[PDB]
RNA sequence: AGGUUGACCUCGGAUCAGGUAGGAGGACCCGCUGAACUUAAGCAUAUCAAUAAGCGGAGGAAAAGAAACCAACAGGGAUUGCCCUAGUAACGGCGAGUGAAGCGGCAACAGCUCAAAUUUGAAAGCUGGCUUCGGCCCGCGUUGUAAUUUGGAGAGGAUGCUUU
RNA sequence: UCGUGCCCCGUGUGGCGAAAGGGAAGCCGGUUAAUAUUCCGGCACCUGGAUGUGGGUUUUGCGCGGCAACGCAACUGAACGC
């Protein structure tokens, strides 16, 4: 018997994969994989804003 | 965590609501008291009403 | 009036166990025992433990109630806090790939491996557990075997290679004290160490010191709770020695030659200034050290009793009187190996002891090399 | 900007994308309590536009209101005077579900001042809504010209008296022809046309 | 007797004004002792007495509350006897700075064209 | 070490640090809810009355307030109040009755702030803690805090003088 | 000790509500102008706590006897259950 906030965010996520789903939100499911994802962060790790 | 307040709500503690010249107000002058000296070696004395 | 119950007087609310004192205190077991060995809380033990916990067994450690009590208003308990916070907050740095917040933050955890001394500060906590500077001499007894003992152990995640060369450094101040007042009375070699007597202010101060090799540690010992003493004798040892240079009127902490420890000098290391008769034993003489003799009890016995030429082997270190045994100022030569210079007087070591002990200078003929030594005896036993 | 986006999307309330998230967050806000904090707004152009801003002393409530009409409470719902030639189930209230969820909101933090409020999602039982709500008491809205008239005590519980936006509009507070018994207080302008006047030189 | 005066009790300090305090507590109380027995210028005594104690517990308070006032003179927080009384409302109030803080606009248009002092000829 | 080490999001705990609300009063004020006696020959429209009673919420005033206004003129120009418009327009069983507004004269006058823009050559903004009162930290915040703009305009240019 | 954790358990939920219901324990004699199972004298009991002495048990470690019903001044007993 699990916490109400925790029945929550799963059946909230069950839900959104149960029910029909627009494109312009389903297309949010398909990312960059890890490869290109590392390469992405290590350019962009050289690029970082000014600090205090 | 216990409290650990920045400042005091009361600045001076209160002084002692009950001591012994509020508790002792004076003795009783009647015949029975005046009989219980010698007959019981018991002194009679009005207190105040709140002290044990 | 109302009857009372069972259980909610006496040896119950007098005695708690340490699960409990743990769960009072919301700590952690290595907190809860450090603090309890800091502050002096010592196991109890009731007349029938069942009438404090029917769950106790015989290896159930019990606790003062008021202990555990005087224990809650500790301020080393936010400190404990206020330091995980910090690394919480170093973890975060870290994982977030921020290096120079991350040294910010760590900068400010003051670790033992880059500063040498304690994580968390006792300076209000040896105030506490000795009331008194002869209460602090009378604990020296423990300080100082224990320090002793520390100072020549190889580095470990308890106890850092920085905290045990502040050791060796405080050792070394209270020895450099001790020949400048020449308060060493006694000592003894025994097949343990090196045990010295001395007196500081009429109160008999009597310490073991191992020789110098190879210490074991062993399996059998609580090695991170010893650490917790290490840390709480150096707090005190420091005070100790900051209030004898003051009352002797000399500047502490002693000026410490880098280059000169880095090249050996041990005790050389240090120059005494000031601020702002067995004692004149070995006065007159000029001893040499070879490298197979005891260098630190050798130096540090000649020294508190009187002597001022010593030289040695260029091997035992820098800061020696002279180097060169051809020396012909050099009297007395302290050898023990199984072509001897003229006018030299040589002999085993044994005999600076018993000089020492007796306060008159031995026959040299009795300690001659590779004859049999006169015994030994304890100068401690009458 | 992407507000600006966002308003053109939020005017399509019947797309597909609009109906599936309106869908998907009235379940959520169903399941969660009838008045419950919202840790940031789900319309941000229009918390923005209504007058939100991301600073301390600035709080967001989702709460729910029962939809419908409103029935007298008189016992078993029957009136024993005059014939009213209605039943209780036709009864209006003169306020809206906006506004009661404005005053339930603001009993809830009572140490608050509403600032205004929005609709966010409806099914057939409820009408949802998020109320935007200011500390008076934050050294930051204090400190801000632009909002420290709600500190002043004048503005205590504007939900209560109808001076946000569907009080206003409750109370018919227009200029013009079509609002010429309400536009400066309907019951003032009551005792000012039927007060008698009497002067000295009369 | 049993007439003390505040100008020497404003000279006193703290353990005098206590130990003075005991023996007029004291003589209250044994001059009730002998007021519930006989009669005279005791039932006068005691008023002075009482007097006498309200003066010096007026005093130690006054003292007591004057240093802690000169300790609280420098700290962000006061306890919330010694913070200001005023009222309720006046407590809430916002704070004159706060209620003369202008916006940016406001500032640079009242800095170029504030109310300027005119007369007009007749 | 990767079955590990963490970053976020959401939801909780604490006699955590600092605050705030309740109740009274309620003549006047802002809303909600809401009669009947009475007057209509009686009486379910109506009148009393969008009143009394009941409920919630402020202040020295409250409210309203700088037009999605009035007008149809040679155009007036935020709100409020008085006089007038005017017992007029208009509404009304079987009629008892009900009933404004524009203009006009006066009292008093006062104007403004955001959202919708990229500062992007530098979140320039702010709460809290400690202070040696110089500042330094924990943070909030880019799902947007400062400067600028609000339709009366403004943004970009050109131009030459004025203002603090 | 990878020292900053791990293990066990389920039953829920607080308060008010009886001077006649349930309930730990006081009797006698005397005594006052007026109180008394409350005062005084004698003789007791109950509840809770700490810790002694005597006695008991134990080298067959946690008693002995009676066929039995059971007896005797003692005579270990946590969690969890009946």
């Amino acid at each position: 018997k699990w916490p109400e906030y925790i029945r929550l965010q799963r059946q909230k996520k069950i839900l959104r994969m149960r029910l029909k789903v627009p494109p312009a939100i389903a297309q949010f499911q398909y990312t960059l994989d890890k490869n290109l994802a590392a390469q992405a962060f290590k350019l962009l790790n050289k690029y970082r804003p000014e600090t205090k | 965590l216990s409290r650990a307040p920045k400042y005091p709500r009361k600045s001076i503690p209160h002084e002692p609501r009950l001591d012994e010249h509020k508790i002792i107000i004076h003795p009783l002058n009647t015949e029975g008291a005046l009989k219980k000296i010698e007959e019981q070696n018991t002194l009679v004395f009005i207190v105040d009403v709140k002290a044990n | 009036g109302k009857a009372k119950k069972k259980g909610k007087s006496g040896a119950a609310r007098n005695y708690m166990t340490r699960t409990q004192a743990v769960k009072k205190l919301q700590l952690s077991l290595p907190d809860f025992r450090k603090l309890c060995i800091w502050k002096g809380i010592y196991p109890r033990e009731p007349r029938d433990r069942r009438k404090v916990n029917k769950s106790a067994t015989a290896s159930t450690t019990f606790y003062y109630t008021k202990d555990i009590q005087y224990l809650l208003h500790e301020p080393l308990l936010q400190k404990f806090r206020e330091q995980k916070a910090l690394e919480k907050k170093i973890s975060r740095a870290l994982g977030r790939g921020d290096v120079s917040n991350a040294a910010r933050l760590e900068r400010n955890a003051n670790l033992p491996e880059k500063t040498g001394k304690p994580r968390y500060t006792l300076n209000h906590i040896i105030r506490e557990r000795y009331p008194t500077f002869q209460d602090a001499l009378r604990d020296l007894d423990d300080c100082l075997s224990m320090l002793f003992l520390f100072a020549n152990l190889p580095s470990t995640t308890a106890v850092p290679a920085k905290m045990i060369a502040r050791c060796e450094r405080l050792c070394h101040e209270f020895q450099h004290y001790l020949i400048v007042t020449h308060s060493l009375r006694k000592s003894f070699l025994s097949i343990k160490g090196i045990y010295y007597q001395a007196n500081i202010q009429g109160e008999d101060i009597l310490w073991l010191v191992p020789y110098k090799f190879n210490q074991r540690i062993v399996g059998d010992v609580d090695f991170r709770i010893m650490g917790t003493f290490v840390e709480f004798y150096m707090t005190l040892l420091g005070f100790v020695n900051y209030r004898l240079y003051t009352s002797i009127g000399l500047k502490y902490p002693p000026k410490f030659d880098q280059v000169k420890d880095d090249q050996g000098a041990e005790l050389a290391a240090f120059s005494l200034e000031g601020l702002n008769d067995p004692s004149q034993l070995f006065a007159n003489f000029t001893f040499f050290l070879s490298r197979e003799t005891p260098r630190q009890p050798l130096e540090f016995i000649l020294r508190a009793f009187g002597c001022k030429r010593i030289g040695w082997d260029a091997v035992l270190g820098e800061g020696a009187f002279t180097t060169d045994e051809s020396d012909p100022r050099i009297t007395h030569q302290i050898i023990d190996r199984p072509g001897r210079y003229p006018g030299r007087i040589y002999v085993q070591p044994q005999w600076v002891w018993d000089s020492i002990n007796d306060e008159e200078l031995k026959p040299p003929e009795l300690y001659a090399p590779g004859a049999q030594l006169p015994p030994h005896l304890s100068p401690f036993v009458k | 900007g992407a507000l600006k986006y966002l308003e053109e999307l939020s005017k399509k309330k019947q797309s597909d994308v609009v109906r599936f998230l309106l869908r998907v967050r009235c379940w959520e806000y169903r399941q969660l309590n009838v008045i419950h904090r919202a840790s940031r707004p789900s319309r941000p152009d229009k918390a923005r536009r209504l007058g939100y801003k991301a600073k301390q002393g600035y709080v967001i409530y989702r709460v729910r209101v029962r939809r419908g009409g409103r029935k007298r409470p008189v016992p078993k719902g029957a009136t024993y005077g005059k014939p009213t030639n209605q039943g209780v189930n036709q009864l209006k209230y003169q306020r809206s579900l906006r506004a009661t969820a404005e005053e339930r909101v603001g009993r809830r933090c009572s140490n608050l001042r509403v600032l205004n409020s929005y609709w966010v999602n409806q099914d057939s039982t409820y009408k949802y809504y998020e109320v935007i709500l200011v500390d008076p008491n934050h050294k930051a809205i204090r400190r801000d010209p632009r909002i420290n008239w709600i500190c002043n005590p004048v503005h205590k519980h504007r939900e209560c008296r109808g001076l946000t936006s569907t009080g206003k509009k409750s109370r018919g507070l227009n200029k013009g022809h079509r609002f010429n018994k309400t536009r400066a207080g309907r019951r003032k302008t009551w005792k000012r046309h039927n007060t008698l006047s009497l002067w000295r030189y009369r | 007797n049993g007439k003390v005066k505040a100008g020497q009790l404003w000279s006193k300090n703290k353990e005098e004004l206590t130990k003075i305090l005991g023996e007029l507590k004291t003589e209250l109380s044994q001059l009730r002792i002998q007021k519930i027995s006989s009669s005279g210028a005791k039932l006068n005594k005691i008023h002075d007495l009482r007097k006498s104690i309200a003066r010096v517990l007026t005093v130690i308070n006054a003292k007591q509350r004057a240093q802690l006032r000169l300790f609280y003179k420098n700290k962000k927080y006061l306890p919330l006897d010694l913070r200001p009384k005023l009222t309720r409302a006046l407590r809430r109030r916002l704070s004159k700075e706060d209620a003369s803080r202008v916006l940016e606009k406001t500032k640079k248009r009242l800095t170029h064209f504030p109310q300027r002092k005119y007369a007009v000829k007749a």
